[PDB]
């Protein structure tokens, strides 16, 4: 959750977000997705980090 | 127009400005007994008057 705990004002138009960005071994290989609770940012795509 | 532009961006500065300051409360009060401490003030009021 966020950090920290402060209470909401009706004239303050600060809105916290929150993204996670997940990196998954499928089965051909890395993917990367950036999404919400409500849908995606970025849709599933390969890695665009090239490793080793 | 430029009349309401200018209200909320000093109510969006005085908000981050009260945000700062209501949110470090304790922390600061905190840090305001350790620098008393620090500067020979280590007895409460209640305490000394006992």
């Amino acid at each position: 959750d966020d950090k920290p705990k402060h209470r909401l004002w009706a004239d303050y138009r600060r809105r916290r977000v929150r993204i996670c960005e997940e990196y998954y071994l499928d089965g051909e290989g890395w993917k990367f997705c950036m999404f919400t609770k409500a849908g995606f940012i970025v849709p599933p795509m390969p890695s665009p980090y090239i490793g080793e | 127009s430029q009349e309401d532009y200018t209200l909320e961006a000093l109510t969006a500065a005085v908000r981050r400005f009260e945000e700062s300051e209501d949110a470090t409360t304790e922390a600061r009060a905190a840090a305001e007994r350790d620098r008393d401490y620090y500067d020979e003030k280590q007895w409460t009021a209640a305490e000394k008057a006992a």
